[PDB]
RNA sequence: UAUCGACCGAGUGGCUUGCUACCUCGAUGUCGGUUCCCUCCAUCCUGCCCGUGCAGAAGCGGGCAAGGGUGAGGUUGUUCG
RNA sequence: CUGUGUACCAGGAGGGGAACAACCCAGAGAUAGGUUAAGGUCCCCAAGUGUGGAUUAAGUGUAAUCCUCUGAAGGUGGUCUCGAGCCCUAGACAGCCGGGAGGUGAGCUUAGAAGCAGCUACCCUCUAAGAAAAGCGUAACAGCUUACCGGCCGAGGUUUGA
């Protein structure tokens, strides 16, 4: 089986060995596409991913390849971005970029900042009660804001009771 | 150091134990032989499984003792010693007139023997003997 | 006691009454379920085919039919549907509860000895195959490995 | 090959001497 | 199906008990304790988790996990309790 | 434990089986050359890192027999192979967008019940569709839906057996 993925025209990919780099506008991406008997490769300005196994193992990672780059051009021209919104009850949290990190200070009355590093190009831009996470390498955004949601995450006490946290509230 | 090797292989992305099984027969065949590289071996499966397995080795022991290396240096040199029959004259001769090398300590470039190449590009479950000897703890010398 | 025990066809068949005394009534409350007073027309017919020779006691006999035909009251009480257990416990199994000494056993119950691929279970029903589930149960309380059969259904 | 497919597009061709497919169906008539 | 859980059915262990009589009758000293060393996990505590008939506090149940810990005393030779 | 028939150990070497009374080859004068048996041919260790092809990713497995080599009932959209029925370029299956409409808030019941407490019936208009409402949801409404229809898309999909 071959996929042939038409590239953008404000985009351009190349490839060595094993790595991909896709570059728009919005900046540039590489990534890793290693999987037994793939090919992955950049035919003029078409990117192919073929193999000659079709078994449902192969066939599946070569979708996963396949959006994975679709992704990538996404990326790399209208960026990705997810959203999300603080919601406090009792005591009032602040959020904030100190660094390459997000730091939420008093956070459920704690005197103990929590913090998570933001991952890669990552920008993180806070305006009040809302937050948005973006860049173009979709992965590298993606966990950013899972990773905000996450270190709000409480699992001592009653959640339907304690929902003090920053949420996503859109997903790309 | 300096070792007069006859033979100088290449165990880059190799089968460390099919790259073995030649080398002992060949020094026991009279080769001096230099395996180069060590680190870089191969051993394919599932690292999980593979590492509990030279772990175990790592944690069995007594006050009789029961050594094993940790560096690719000497996973690989005792893989070959498994391979002779040491504790005899003939063997122990052979056994001792091979060593393994971190990178290659010569200006040749060690040569890739026949069946023992492992192709990256058609097998993603399989470990280095460098990333055996870190998860066991040894001292990335190389 | 475990089925462990007696699940085996390792011993002479033990079965004839004039010679064997007190033996223990049978667990199994019936072996004629549904409209009985109907008879076998119906659309459907599923079978429990046991896969290997075993000697199954009263006692699962008894746990496997309630289990099945309890379950087959998502019919009702009433409802127009067939079952019957076709096998009878008619092997009478021992225990030797003097060590090795003079072990003949003692009566403790009664098994009924099924071979391999026979049926034990035959319901009959109208498209309302809920029995299919009634065997799984069934299945699920009797030693061997069984598979449920649809004798007369194209009904798809 | 539904009859109800059949059907309609006679219906359909009817009405122009009084789904897209089905009326482009019925216009090659 | 938070939790408890009969019947019946399938197993694992080799800690109890029984069976057997393979080893030992030109001797392998018995129970309990004690002292000192290693280990097992089917985990009692401690670490990290999931569910709840989880507001909280506390329970209850479950998961990973054998690093460390698991003590003092009254009757009884007791083991056990 | 106790019978029976038989070959073996006992009283049976030698080759193999890691070791190993009775499992496999084998019944054996000395000595020698040769060819096989069982069993082996990546190394330890004599002989293949043999050929055509398939499957497996668990180091499953590399364990004939066995006190000795475990693995069961029950389960598995892990993966490979084979088959049957049905749907489909007159556009399927899925996804996304749009429409989901009047009689009517059906009648009964009840203070009230209007798709959705209960009982009963479950009709007809407009139409490309739209239930006397399948699932939430409200005190009841509302609101979210969904059945059903149209669009975008474009190739197999779905159900079942081995
Ligand atoms: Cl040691
Ligand atoms: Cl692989
Ligand atoms: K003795
Ligand atoms: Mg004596
Ligand atoms: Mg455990
Ligand atoms: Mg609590
Ligand atoms: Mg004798
Ligand atoms: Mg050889
Ligand atoms: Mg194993
Ligand atoms: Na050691
Ligand atoms: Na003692
Ligand atoms: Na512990
Ligand atoms: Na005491
Ligand atoms: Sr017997
Ligand atoms: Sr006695
Ligand atoms: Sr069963
Ligand atoms: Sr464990
Ligand atoms: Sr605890
Ligand atoms: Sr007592
Ligand atoms: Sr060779
Ligand atoms: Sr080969
Ligand atoms: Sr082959
Ligand atoms: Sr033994
Ligand atoms: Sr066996
Ligand atoms: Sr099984």
């Amino acid at each position: 089986p071959r996929v042939e993925l038409e590239i953008p025209e404000d985009v351009d990919a190349e490839q060595d060995h094993l790595d991909i780099t896709v570059e728009g506008d919005n900046g540039s991406v590489t990534r890793r596409l290693w999987y037994p008997d793939i090919d992955v490769s950049v035919d003029g300005d078409t990117v192919v991913i073929e193999s000659d196994e079709d078994n449902a193992k192969t066939m599946s990672t070569i979708g996963t390849f396949q959006s994975h780059i679709e992704n990538m051009f996404h990326g790399v021209t209208e960026g990705w971005e997810y959203g999300m919104e603080v919601f406090y009850s009792h005591f009032p949290m602040q959020v904030n970029v100190e660094g390459d990190e997000v730091v939420i200070e008093n956070f459920l009355g704690e005197k103990a900042p929590r913090r998570t590093t933001i991952h890669g190009d990552t920008d993180v831009e806070i305006d009040g009660e809302e937050l948005t996470v973006s860049g173009p390498d979709i992965e590298a955004v993606g966990q950013t804001a899972a990773d905000i949601e996450q270190l709000t995450r409480i699992n001592d006490k009653d959640v339907r009771v304690f929902q003090d946290g920053v949420y996503i509230t859109r997903k790309p | 150091a300096e070792f007069d090797a006859d033979v100088i292989v290449d165990a880059r992305d190799c089968i460390m134990g099919r790259v073995a099984s030649q080398v002992a027969e060949q020094a026991l065949d009279g080769e001096t032989v230099a395996v180069v590289n060590a680190e870089r071996a191969v051993i394919t499966g599932r690292e999980e499984q593979i590492v509990e397995k030279y772990e175990k080795r790592v944690d069995i022991g007594n006050d009789n003792g029961y050594f094993y290396p940790k560096r690719p240096d000497g996973i690989f040199k005792r893989t070959i010693r498994g391979m002779l029959p040491h504790k005899k004259q003939r063997g122990r001769e052979a056994f001792e007139s091979v060593r393994v090398y971190l990178g290659n300590p010569y200006d040749e470039d060690g040569e890739v023997l026949d069946g023992t190449s492992l192709d990256r590009l058609s097998n993603i479950k399989f470990v280095t003997l460098g990333e055996i000897s870190e998860t066991l703890g040894a001292n990335k010398t190389w | 006691k475990p089925g462990a025990m007696y699940r085996n066809s390792s011993k002479p068949a033990y079965t004839r009454r004039e010679y064997i005394s007190g033996i223990p009534g049978k667990k199994i409350a019936q072996f004629d379920m549904g409209n009985n007073g109907a008879g076998p027309t119906y659309p459907a017919q599923v079978e429990l085919v046991v896969e290997k020779p075993v000697q199954i006691r009263h006692n699962a006999l008894e746990a496997a039919r309630v289990a099945a035909n309890r379950y087959v009251q998502n019919s009702g009480a009433a409802a127009n549907y067939k079952f019957r257990i076709r096998k009878f416990p008619f092997h009478v199994i021992r225990e030797n509860k003097d060590g090795m000494r003079a072990p003949f056993g003692k009566p403790v119950g009664t098994a009924a000895r099924v071979h391999g691929a026979n049926h034990i279970f035959i319901a009959w029903v109208n498209p309302d195959p809920n029995v299919e589930e009634a065997w799984r149960r069934a299945k699920m309380k009797v030693t061997p490995t069984i598979n449920i059969d649809s004798s007369p259904a194209g009904n798809a | 090959i539904p009859e109800w497919k059949q059907e309609e597009v006679d219906a359909i061709v009817e009405m122009i001497e009084s789904r897209n497919t089905l009326l482009e169906r019925a216009l090659d008539d």
